[PDB]
């Protein structure tokens, strides 16, 4: 897990530095990150909501 | 510097990225020709403007 | 002005890896395979061209003789060094070797930890993969197999580390012996048509170590002939260590595996010493060796029972058979049955060296040693005993015609009036062709075929003593099928059809063969009789033609004999 | 085995034979050998030496059969083709029921080798076992190469070869002789794993075992320092790094930066290339490039941290590298030096690209541009092909050997072509195939052998020149962007113009063959195209087109006019080149007479051909229109309008233009 | 119930101790380093 985390971190570093590397304190990577967060959370919402929706079909007996 | 370099690095052969210079040149040449032919049309019109007087 | 810089480079290089010390294993491998690149490499070239290595290989006893080099050890270990120094001190305290040799062995083991770890039993996953591949072939040991974690945690322990250090010490001893043996072989019996670099290196090593210059009409063999006692004396310490392990060594390490490894190492060292002695002896074939050395050697063999006490075990047969064969070979060499009979019948002084024939004490010692060996019931003494019996049979008749020093011997042990003991010994040796069978087995283990225990040249030069014994013994015992099959198994060795090549080698290697067509005794008795007994006795003539056609391919002077 | 060896000599005593008879006998022999190889895994021999010799013999026979089939692609290797084909179909895609019966012998051999005790006696058995192991390794390598060839997507033998490498990782520990063959095998397995993520090799080797193997192999033949085992270990390292192996690559490069890693010794060898054998230098540079292109962040970092030792040696090598080294002492070293220079240029270009990405390539590029002398001498110019001696050798071989041709000895690309005397012609086989009759040996080391060796050396030199061409192309392409400011303009423009002139001259001079090397058409035109593009963007040209355009005109005249043929890229790049050239000329009289040839003979002919074909075309017509527009702008035309009215009216282009407009 | 425990343990342990599964990571790392070097180079080139 630790090594995998290290890997992911490095991948993030390479992607972020490659896409932009003359202003790492910029608002773009900011929007990217926050927006990714929102994507993930939205996915969570969608999936779990779908699960609950599925759970209702059981009561439809 | 090395931190950002490793963060923004991509797992791929290096000789392929430098090759992209060829593509970029092929895509710049078009605009360069368009600038040639526009500065040429311009020049022509200018010489006509100096012919009429 | 002979330092150990090239021999023992600074510890900083060995640790950092900038210069891997040329351990004796690599030198032995390069000398055995006769590789051109490795032998001509700068590192090994400088290592061999150094006078320090020459003095060491000319005096192996000094390489392990107990000395007090505390000052040198402290100066080398000063300017992971603590563990290295501790292991070196422990090894120097356990074994009688000097501290410098212990430190060198520890450094070599440190550099060779990868091999020592890879030669260990495999892990469980490896056994599982092998079983999956297999779907006979049961050379594994899954009952004791363990995972890699527990294999590595046990590898870094102290007891296992010391055991590996001792194993590496024994392996390095064997490698040094084999390397010096192969070096002497290549320097004395160098093959022709070799690369210019090899010839130049050989000439340089010779001129630097033994002053043996080929452009001199008479090279200096003194420094090469003085290599026989140097190893005949070390064989004493070898057998002493074989019959008794180090006392200072901890009892926990003295296990069955360690005892077997020590015995095998001692046997290998003794075999290599015997081979080096045989080479240094055959270097000067016609002249006799100093009797002062043969006396001590025969006393040594008498005491040790021809190494049968250490070779008596049944777990060293693979190493005992070749050991016994080489002991018999060196005994027959120092005996010089051919030259001995020539002197007894010619009475002319050779002038090369004084023989043991002028010393009655040496004769008495040899006789009592042969008697003890025959009474002990050992097969290794069959050819040596038979030979000695023949010599006594010629001395008896020499005394009958004169009825001078040998007379003292002949009258000391009551061997003048009666000739019963030697005759009974010869009868027992010839009964059931046991002597011939053991000689054939020795030749097989001392031949050129792939079944031989030594290199092709080693066996080619070792068969000379047996061929001479058969030469001088052929006119005594009549022509018979057993001696013929013996000579056939000797000269041919049982090689295959594809073991014949046109590779030109040194004339020395072809000597053992050409002698069949050089000496009249081996020409009018074996070759002529073999030709006459054809096709009636087909195998002898056939095998003779086969070996002759296989050996005289490049010899244009005798290419049309077959 | 002897029968197969004798049949291999199909260039000849033989009264009473025929191709069909030999083919059938070879097929039967192959079937019998395969049956013996499958049945040997059940017999019980009195000793192991007998089975070892049997396995050695059968493996050597199969290896000699396999190599002989793919070593060449001509009819000479047709007698044993049904046999080699059979053995390959039976050792690459066997049935699933008898798949393990053919693999268990190799596994048992490897087991017996990895658990045989070390002994100083019995050298015969030792050498026999060593030869058996080397034969098994060579056979594995041959099977891997055969599977890589012919387009095999699913190799069932790879699953067993992985578990065999599991043992081959420890096998060298018993004997150092196995260090090179084993590595070769591994290299071939990795190559088959590339053109086919692959099965993780760390799962089969193991952490401890893999680290031990790495610590054993990292030192390249340190106690002796030979060239053969060095090139072998450098090709092995390059192949292991080029593939998707990542754990092993990391453990081999880092060493657990690098303090005891392969690179720590590769730098020690690079800092002495002035005296090191050129043969090993090529392999070292190949390893460096393989570690850079796939793992740049480490190699380039370590080289920058230690550039004080590498840049100086590179500059020394560049300054004292003559161009024409054939005439001086040395004929085969020319190709080696060219390959070394090409690799050095490639590494310099890669590190300059990395620095530019890091914005630290100004000073390094400014210091390196002063070392391009060897490039200006023997770079884009590929005229060192010397087709004269090649044609003479071809004629002499066709006159003495009517049946066998010189092209019949072309390699089938089964093994990576060596940059030596066997780059194209298979000398290792020719030595035993043509040495039966008088003429190959020759007096005083003459005859066809020396000429074939010289031809192979020339081909290797041409390949090294092409590699240097690509490297210098990339280097100059990036430098043109790097050296945008107004400084060192003089030398820069001189070098660019010299490169363009050399390219345009080589485009006219004798061309190399298309079957041996790649077609140069459109390969070296875009180079000068982008060079002139960027130089015009910088506007730093000496308006010296009075002589530069002559070569372009000669090329356009002697190109066979493939306006609409398959060679469309070549025509388009030539048109763009002449466009940029005439534009540079416009920026600058004796020019009008030299540029009216394109307005009279080139533009009109191409326009008429396009109008006739169109009855692809759009872009070509637009390019021709732009060419004419930019060509009518030269100052020398505003006065010769009288003289050009007739040439422009003679072709009646307006009629076809209005027709196409309809 | 020990059998079931060591059964599960053996299953997961067997699943983990595989050549391929263990190899994939190692292959991946180098496979990443390739892109690392390539990207860093292409980045330094277009570092203007």
């Amino acid at each position: 897990g630790k090594d995998l985390a290290k890997m992911i971190k490095e991948i993030n570093d390479m992607s972020n530095t490659l896409s932009k590397g003359s202003k790492p304190d910029d608002p773009l990577t900011q929007i990217v990150r926050v927006l990714n967060g929102h994507l993930a959370q939205l996915q969570w919402i969608d999936t779990n909501a779908a699960a609950l929706q599925a759970k209702v079909a059981a009561a439809q007996k | 510097d090395v931190d950002t370099y490793l963060s923004n690095l991509q797992t791929k052969t290096t000789l392929s990225m430098i090759a992209d210079g060829l593509e970029r040149s092929a895509r710049d040449f078009d605009a360069f020709l368009e600038e040639n032919v526009t500065l040429e049309w311009e020049a022509q019109r200018k010489r006509i403007y100096q012919h009429f007087g | 002005t002979l330092t150990d810089r090239t021999y023992l480079p600074p510890l900083e290089d060995c640790l950092t890896g900038r210069t891997v010390i040329l351990s004796w294993r690599l030198v032995a491998s390069a000398l055995e395979d006769a590789d051109l690149a490795r032998l001509t490499s700068p590192a090994l070239s400088t290592f061999l061209r150094d006078g320090f290595v020459h003095e060491l290989l000319k005096h192996p006893a000094r390489v392990f003789e107990p000395k007090d080099l505390k000052q040198e050890f402290e100066t080398k270990t000063s300017s992971g060094v603590d563990t290295i120094k501790k292991d070196a001190l422990w090894l120097a305290d356990a074994v009688a070797i000097n501290q410098v040799a212990a430190l060198r062995i520890v450094l070599i083991e440190y550099q060779t930890r990868a091999h020592s770890h890879l030669v260990l039993p495999l892990s469980t996953q490896d056994v599982a993969n092998i079983q999956e591949a297999a779907g006979i072939l049961s050379l594994l040991n899954p009952a004791s197999a363990v995972d890699a974690e527990t294999m590595w945690c046990d590898f870094e322990t102290e007891a296992r580390r010391r055991e590996r250090i001792l194993a590496t010490y024994l392996s390095e001893r064997r490698s040094f012996t084999a390397a010096v043996d192969a070096l002497v072989t290549f320097l004395l019996h160098s093959a022709p048509g070799q690369h210019k670099d090899l010839d130049s290196l050989r000439r340089a090593l010779l001129k630097d170590a033994f002053a043996f210059d080929e452009d001199l009409d008479v090279p200096d063999r003194s420094k090469l002939l003085t290599m026989a006692p140097t190893y005949m004396n070390l064989v004493e310490d070898c057998i002493a260590r074989a019959q008794a392990l180090p006392a200072k060594l901890g009892e926990s390490f003295k296990t069955e595996a360690f005892e077997l490894d020590w015995l095998r190492t001692a046997i290998t060292e003794a075999v290599h010493s015997l081979s080096i002695a045989f080479q240094a002896l055959d270097l000067d074939t016609p002249y006799f060796a100093p009797h002062e050395l043969l006396s001590e050697w025969f006393e040594l063999m008498n005491s040790s029972l021809f190494l049968e006490s250490i070779l008596g075990f049944e777990v060293v047969a693979d190493l005992a058979m070749p050991a016994r064969s080489l002991v018999s070979a060196i005994c027959l060499k120092m005996l010089n049955i051919d030259r001995t009979i020539q002197f007894l019948h010619d009475f002319d002084y050779p002038d090369g060296e004084e023989p043991y024939l002028l010393s009655s004490q040496t004769l008495n010692k040899i006789h009592t040693a042969v008697t003890n060996a025959v009474n002990s019931g050992v097969a290794a003494s069959l050819p040596v005993a038979f030979a000695w019996s023949l010599i006594v049979h010629q001395m008896h008749l020499g005394y009958q015609e004169r009825a001078s020093p040998y007379d003292d011997f002949l009258r000391e042990q009551r061997l003048d009036n009666d000739i019963a003991p030697v005759e009974q010994i010869a009868m027992l040796a010839t009964s059931r062709g046991q002597v011939y069978q053991v000689m054939s087995e020795m030749a097989l283990c001392l031949g050129t075929t792939h079944e031989a225990a030594f290199r092709p040249a080693v066996g080619a030069r070792a068969r000379l003593v047996f061929q001479d014994l058969l030469k001088r013994a052929a006119y005594l015992i009549p022509y018979q099928d057993e001696p013929v099959f013996s000579l056939l198994a000797i000269l041919a060795t049982g090689r295959q059809y594809w073991d014949v090549t046109d590779a030109l080698s040194a004339s020395s290697l072809n000597q053992v063969y050409t002698d069949m067509l050089d000496d009249e005794t081996l020409f009018t008795q074996f070759t002529m009789q073999a030709i006459n007994r054809f096709p009636y006795e087909f195998n002898p003539f056939s095998v003779l033609c086969r070996v002759l056609a296989a050996a005289l391919i490049t010899n244009k002077d005798k290419a049309d004999v077959v | 085995a002897a029968l197969i060896d004798s049949a291999a000599c199909s260039a000849v005593p033989w009264l009473g034979t025929s191709e069909k008879i030999l083919s059938r006998v070879a097929l039967a022999i192959a079937q019998a050998a395969l049956d013996v190889y499958e049945s040997t895994t059940t017999w019980r021999f009195r000793s192991e030496l007998d089975r070892s010799i049997l396995v050695r013999d059968v493996v050597g026979l199969m290896h000699k059969l396999v190599v002989h089939a793919h070593t060449l692609s001509s009819h000479l290797t047709s007698t044993l083709s049904p046999a080699a084909a059979h053995i390959i179909s039976s050792f690459l895609t066997p049935p699933p029921s008898a798949s393990s019966l053919r693999f268990q012998p190799l596994l048992g051999t490897l087991l017996v080798a990895l658990i045989t005790p070390r002994a100083t006696l019995y050298p015969g058995q030792s050498r026999i076992l060593a030869e058996r192991v080397t034969s098994v390794l060579a056979f594995c390598t041959s099977l891997l190469r055969a599977a890589d060839f012919l387009g095999q997507t699913h190799i069932p033998l790879q699953t067993h070869l992985f578990q065999s490498a599991c043992l081959l990782a420890r096998l060298p520990a018993a004997n150092a002789v196995y260090r090179a063959p084993v590595l070769e095998l591994l290299r071939a397995l990795v190559e088959v794993a590339g053109r086919a993520e692959p099965p993780s090799l760390l799962g089969y080797l193991g952490s401890h075992a893999a680290r031990s193997f790495i610590s054993l192999v990292e030192g390249i033949d340190k106690p002796f320092g030979r060239v053969e085992h060095a090139v072998v270990t450098w090709r092995f390292f390059a192949a292991v790094i080029r593939n998707r192996q990542q754990w092993m690559a990391g453990c081999l490069l880092t060493g657990r930066v690098g303090e005891g890693s392969v690179l720590a010794a590769a730098m020690e060898r690079l800092r002495e290339v002035k005296s090191l054998d050129v043969q090993e230098a090529v392999a070292v540079m190949d390893f460096v490039v393989s570690a850079q292109n796939y793992w740049p962040w480490t190699i380039f970092a370590v080289r920058k941290e230690k550039e004080v030792v590498d840049a100086l040696r590179g500059y020394v090598r560049g300054l004292k590298a003559p161009g024409m080294v054939m005439k001086t002492d040395g004929a085969a070293a020319a190709a080696f030096q060219a390959r070394i220079a090409a690799y050095v240029a490639e590494t310099f270009a890669m590190q300059l690209y990395h620095m530019r990405q890091m914005r630290q390539a100004e000073k390094f590029a400014g210091e390196l541009v002063a070392d391009l002398d060897y490039f200006l001498r023997e770079g884009v110019m590929v005229w060192g092909y010397n087709a004269s001696l090649h044609g003479n050798f071809a004629r002499n071989f066709a006159k003495r050997f009517p049946g066998v041709e010189v092209d019949d000895f072309k390699r089938t690309m089964w093994l990576p072509r060596e940059l030596g005397k066997g780059y194209y012609y298979a000398l290792e086989v020719a030595e035993q195939m043509l040495g039966f009759d008088a003429g190959w040996g020759g007096v005083k080391q003459s005859g066809f052998r020396k000429e074939m060796e010289t031809a192979n050396l020339n081909l290797s030199l041409v390949e090294a020149q092409v590699s240097l061409f690509h490297a210098w192309e990339y280097l100059l392409l990036e430098l043109t962007l790097s050296l945008l400011p107004k400084k060192e303009n003089a030398a820069f423009a001189r070098q660019v113009l010299q490169v363009v002139e050399q390219c345009l001259e080589a485009n006219q001079r004798s061309q190399p063959p298309e079957n041996i090397f790649v077609v140069l058409g459109h390969a070296r035109a875009g180079l000068a195209l982008t060079l002139l593009q960027r130089l015009a963007d910088a506007n730093q040209l000496p308006r010296d087109v009075t002589h530069l355009l002559a070569l372009v005109s000669s090329a356009i005249h002697a190109v066979e006019n493939p306006f609409g043929a398959n060679d469309l890229p070549y025509f388009r790049t030539l048109l763009k080149i002449l466009f940029v050239v005439l534009r540079a000329a416009k920026q600058g009289v004796a020019i009008t007479q030299q540029v009216l040839t394109i307005l009279d003979r080139v533009v009109a002919r191409c326009f008429r051909a396009l109008a006739a074909l169109v009855h692809t075309a759009p872009e070509d017509l637009a390019l021709i229109t732009a060419i004419l527009q930019a060509c009518l702008s030269v100052p020398g035309i505003e006065q010769c309008q009288v003289q050009v009215l007739n040439i422009m009216a003679a072709h009646d282009v307006f009629q076809v233009a209005v027709a196409l407009f309809s | 119930d020990e059998d079931e425990l060591k059964q599960k343990l053996q299953q997961i342990d067997k699943t983990l101790n595989d050549p391929a599964q263990g190899s994939r990571l190692e292959e991946l790392w180098s496979r990443l380093i390739v892109l690392r070097g390539y990207a860093e180079d292409l980045k330094d080139q277009i570092n203007q």
